[PDB]
RNA sequence: CCGGAGUGUAAAAAGCUCCGGGAAUAAGGGCUGGGCAAGGCCGGUGGCAGCCGCCGCGGUAAUACCGGCGGCCCGAGUGGUGGCCGCUAUUAUUGGGCCUAAAGCGUCCGUAGCCGGGCCCGUAAGUCCCUGGCGAAAUCCCACGGCUCAACCGUGGGGCUUGCU
RNA sequence: GCCAGUGGCGAAGGCGCCCGGCUGGAACGGGUCCGACGGUGAGGGACGAAGGCCAGGGGAGCGAACCGGAUUAGAUACCCGGGUAGUCCUGGCUGUAAAGGAUGCGGGCUAGGUGUCGGGCGAGCUUCGAGCUCGCCCGGUGCCGAAGGGAAGCCGUUAAGCCCG
């Protein structure tokens, strides 16, 4: 099978048409950034698992 | 706000509310003051028999156009009159005067009327014994 | 307030259902019944067995334990399950191996009757025995082990090898999906 | 009075303040007609 | 699928990566914010979703403008699409005529395909095999209230009419409904069950109750 | 008036959940905020919770993992035999052993699966799933 | 975590000799009372709204 | 189905076993515009007659009345009338609503009632567990057996009785 | 009267010349006291616009009824001229209103922005003013507004959202 995605901020395992956003950690690299459109709307701030580089 | 009573302790008022609210639950009130059976000129039955008092016609509503033939009707139970309708194409030719005839529900929403006849909410089914539907499509020919 | 004996078949809650009325009018020809009666008896043998599967899934033991075993051990003699079954199988099955499981389809298969009317017939006139036994009702369900006991009457002219019809049959000796 | 704002609209009505004056008028005429004469 | 692919010209980036043999499974399309304006990626990669079987037309109103001179009519048609295993799509298309808005409305639905979860939740089958949905869901629309629960294997979707065409171009087998509002109202009827059925994936879970409820996403 | 501080507890951390925050702090602390939630860690729904002390009733502060999609309290508290938690799963669950009713019992808080392993039963508090 | 968590009072108590006798004195920064020197009678805040206004503090701590 | 013999029966009849004769002796009721399965058919009437549960049809081309042909549903039954449940989350504990749709007392005060902050100790009334005695039989569920199967009956298991103790 | 405001006080009704006296309630500040004393409230009570009534006073202006002049086909009206009750005071009764935020009260949670009233804090400026400006806290009162909600209009930390009554 294949894995769902889930945002590193709410945890919260992204849907289908979510107007979600993926991208590498600024500063890290080597991480995706998932970003749920919730958290995105109401500028929920994230956080790199990797490095601690917490961005919007 | 939340609702009335939902403590644990509370079951005699929420009994009592819903008990009160149901009084405007009109179907519940005629069940069960029994207002249809005095006001029924049937007495709680679903047919009855009578005498025909007089033939007569009833115009429908507003849009359609048509002459609704029914008779004056005497009960015997109690010796009231109602109108009923005379369903087919011949039927108030084959009923007569004074005849017996017997007098079921018209249908209708609420046991009420039905259609474009406005305040008739009874049909008639037997003429002295025999079903006005034979007598209207010819077999079964009336007694007298 | 007492008994009042009950049918034992259920109506559909809407008579006039386009697929419904296919589906069975399709299953009425392939088996040969008179009656949406007779079908919906068998669909209800059915359902009654779904539904005690179902409580019985969502049931706690000593009891519910006694009914899962008598249901398995019970579908498993009527030929509906095999011997290493379960309840998940029981909500697999269906109305079709219900109606394979009556006599006429039994007896249009075994190739006693080429055309499941003239199984009815068969039983119904009195040439069809399960175990010795003359057996009249073609909705009858065979037991998995009355169904290699099934064979003409002894008093029927069937039974006589020379017998026309019987020649006619097993000209064609045939089986399978019936 | 118990009232309705549905009666004080006016679609397909005559006006709620004269209804009430008119339904008044009738019941002091039965009172009148009723205690004394 | 070929025959499409040949005719096709992309227009759209996802497009070009599909035509080139990228994003090869709609898996891969979908849970990454990207926009599908192509019923022909859809085609492509869920061809049996061109089949007029696997298309469903669920509704056909005649609505009505008024002008000077007149009464102007348009028609609107609520189609959904779908494979038969877990993915589905609704849509609604306008036309002056049925055949536009039908066409139209399945180019749509199309476009607003979903996927979804499937499997057994019910307390009387768990079978942990994808025929009903893994756990009770919520759905809404207008005043329509469409609450869908798991249903035992053979039970068939006790739903209206909609909700079953589109449950089954979904690969719903079998479910319970309790519905709240006015589901004579056929669009959002449709769309509280299709809402419903993407609020699957909005429910959160635990690790091992993919295994024990048989959760599936997709294809099985 | 202040009625359930439990009730508030679940309903703070339903909402912060739905908007996605990833701590909580419950104000009029209890012991049976404090079982609650040691159950809802043990089932994996919350993450660390920790008691602050003020001199008032004290603080909880409630570090979440985004496992929660409803979190209430069982207002009557109902009295439950251990042969009905099917229904009040029915009732108050989506799936068969999807979530967690919370249930007082003599031995202790406990959830309804390890209520039914021990054959006891009690009065339901709290649903989280 | 900040303002509301463990409600912190704004007021402080602090320390205050009198200029006319130098006896140092605690004392409340938001009284509701006029306050006087224990030996003297000397007011060493007066009562407002809020903050007392402070005399006598020139040598002045606070806790 | 007809006739006959045995058994059956308190006697009889039915039933059962057998013999003989012979596809003979045996299908309707409702509907047919949409709800709602089924007619771009025909003839008649012509806002009349009539149908119409509701929507609605009918005023000269009527698939909606009457009739013929056809077809659909059920079928030894099928329709009509009345009543109850359901539909109805239109009585809402589960599980409804109260700005504009029915609906927040004109506002406040307070009696009963109901709801009630946190910790510790106790009691153990509710609550939970286990166990004793009861809650008739029939009825209900299940299996197994006997009437050809079934219905029916019996054996056994379970449940039911609001429970009380 | 102008000042006079999406201003303030009040449970609501409602409350505007100034001065003095009596008096109610709220906000803020508060390492003050008491120590759950709380919420809601069936029934019950109190207050309650205008109008009306009883009695007694007063009566400028306005003014139902009425009286005249016009208008009009008519005009039991709108317009004009007058005018009784009434409007004012005292003491009582009445206890109704689109008495409307057409939104019952309490408590907790769910982004905020921008005003404004009051108190407080901190800074800066000052004509050194019970002054001005900025920011912060609390409480009021408004607009806007993402998420969210809703049939929608619209509501949206002063919810018509989630929860507890
Ligand atoms: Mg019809
Ligand atoms: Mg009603
Ligand atoms: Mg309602
Ligand atoms: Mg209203
Ligand atoms: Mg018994
Ligand atoms: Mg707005
Ligand atoms: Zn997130
Ligand atoms: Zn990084
Ligand atoms: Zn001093």
């Amino acid at each position: 099978k294949f894995e769902v995605p889930v945002c590193t901020s709410c945890g919260k395992e992204i849907t289908p048409r979510e107007h979600a956003t993926h991208f590498v950690c600024p500063n890290c690299g080597e991480a995706i950034i998932w970003r749920c459109e919730s958290c995105r709307v109401l500028s929920v701030p994230y956080k790199c698992p990797k490095c601690g580089w917490e961005g919007p | 706000g939340k609702k009335a009573p939902y403590g644990e302790f509370a079951g005699r008022k929420l009994k009592l509310k819903r008990k009160k609210f149901r009084w405007s639950d009109i179907r519940y009130k005629r069940r069960v003051l029994r207002l249809k059976e005095k006001s029924d000129p049937l007495e709680g039955a679903p047919q009855a028999k009578g005498i025909v008092l007089e033939k007569i016609a009833v115009e429908a509503k507003q849009p359609n156009s048509a002459m609704r033939k029914a008779v004056r009707v005497q009960l015997i139970k109690n010796g009231k009159v109602v109108t009923a309708f005379t369903p087919g194409d011949g039927a108030i030719n084959h009923i007569d005067e004074h005849d017996e005839v017997i007098i079921e529900g018209i249908g209708g929403p609420k046991g009420g009327s039905m259609g474009d006849i406005p305040g008739i909410r009874y049909k008639v089914v037997k003429v002295n014994r025999v079903s006005l539907k034979e007598l209207v499509k010819g077999r079964k020919e009336k007694p007298r | 307030d007492p008994k009042r004996q009950r049918k034992k078949y259920e109506t559909p809650s809407h008579p006039w259902i386009k697929e419904r009325l296919d589906r069975e009018r399709v299953i009425m020809r392939k088996y040969a019944l008179k009656n949406k009666k007779e079908l919906w008896r068998h669909e209800t043998q059915l359902k009654e067995f779904r539904r005690r599967a179902r409580r019985l899934l969502a049931a706690r033991g000593k009891q519910a334990e006694v009914e899962r075993v008598q249901l398995l051990q019970r579908l498993n003699r009527l030929g509906l399950l095999p011997a290493d079954a379960v309840l998940d199988d029981v909500l697999s099955l269906t109305v079709e191996d219900v109606l394979d499981r009556r006599l006429q389809t039994i007896v249009y298969k075994k190739g006693l009757a080429r055309t499941p009317r003239q199984a009815r017939q068969l039983i119904v006139h009195g040439h069809i025995e399960v175990n010795g036994q003359i057996i009249r009702s073609p909705g009858y369900l065979v037991l998995k082990a009355e169904e290699d006991t099934i064979t003409y009457s002894k008093t029927s002219p069937f039974a006589r090898e020379s017998h026309p019809e019987r020649m006619v049959i097993e000209q064609a000796k045939q089986g399978g999906e019936a | 009075m118990k009232r309705r704002p549905r009666k004080w609209k006016k679609k397909g009505r005559m006006r709620w303040k004269w209804i009430k004056k008119r339904i008044r008028r009738l019941k002091k005429q039965r009172r009148k007609e009723r205690g004394l004469i | 699928s070929q025959r499409v692919l040949e005719e096709w010209e992309p227009r759209t980036k996802l497009g070009q990566l599909v035509k080139a043999g990228q994003i090869t499974d709609i898996h891969e399309i979908f849970r990454k914010g990207y926009q599908i304006k192509e019923p022909e990626i859809v085609d492509v990669l869920l061809p049996e979703v061109n089949m007029r079987e696997n298309q469903e037309v669920l509704d056909i109103a005649l609505t009505v403008r008024m002008t000077d001179s007149g009464r102007r009519i348009r028609f609107r048609v609520l189609a959904a699409v779908g494979n038969r295993d877990g993915y589905v799509g609704l849509g609604i298309g306008h036309g002056r005529e049925v055949g536009i808005a039908i066409r139209k409305a399945i180019n749509y639905a199309k476009m607003n395909i979903i996927e979804i979860k499937r499997g057994c939740g019910s307390w009387e089958c768990r079978c942990r095999r994808p025929h009903s949905i893994p756990f009770a869901v919520e759905g809404k629309e207008g005043s329509v209230r469409v609450k869908l629960m798991p249903g035992p294997r053979g039970l068939g979707l006790v739903i209206g009419d909609v909700g079953k065409k589109i449950l089954s171009l979904a690969g719903v087998q079998d479910v319970w409904s309790q519905s709240l509002g006015e589901t004579r109202t056929t669009v959002n009827f449709a769309k509280a069950v299709f809402n419903a059925l993407y609020n699957t994936n909005r429910v959160a879970i635990q690790p091992g109750m993919e295994e024990k409820y048989g959760i599936v996403v997709g294809r099985e | 008036t202040l009625l359930d501080p439990l009730a508030n507890a679940l309903s703070h951390i339903t909402n912060s959940e739905r908007v996605g925050k990833k701590e909580v702090y419950l104000k009029p602390a209890s012991k049976l905020m404090g079982e609650v939630l040691r159950v809802m860690q043990e089932n994996g729904y919350i993450g660390e919770f920790e008691f602050i002390d003020d001199g008032r009733a004290g603080i909880y502060r409630v570090q979440l993992i985004g496992k929660i999609n409803k979190a209430g309290a069982i207002k009557p508290r109902f009295p439950v035999k251990a042969r009905e938690y099917e229904a009040w799963e029915k009732r108050f669950l989506p799936a068969f052993e999807f979530g967690i009713l919370i249930v007082s019992t003599s031995q202790g808080v406990m959830t309804h699966k390890e209520a039914i392993e021990k054959g006891i039963g009690g009065r339901l508090i709290a649903y989280v799933y | 975590l900040p303002k509301n968590l463990i409600p912190m009072p704004k007021s402080r108590f602090l320390r205050v000799k009198c200029i006319d006798c130098g006896n140092e004195q605690i004392v409340f920064s938001n009284p509701s009372t006029t306050v006087r020197c224990l030996v003297c009678g000397a007011t060493l805040v007066e009562p407002t709204g809020g903050k007392g206004i402070l005399k006598a503090k020139v040598l002045e701590v606070l806790e």
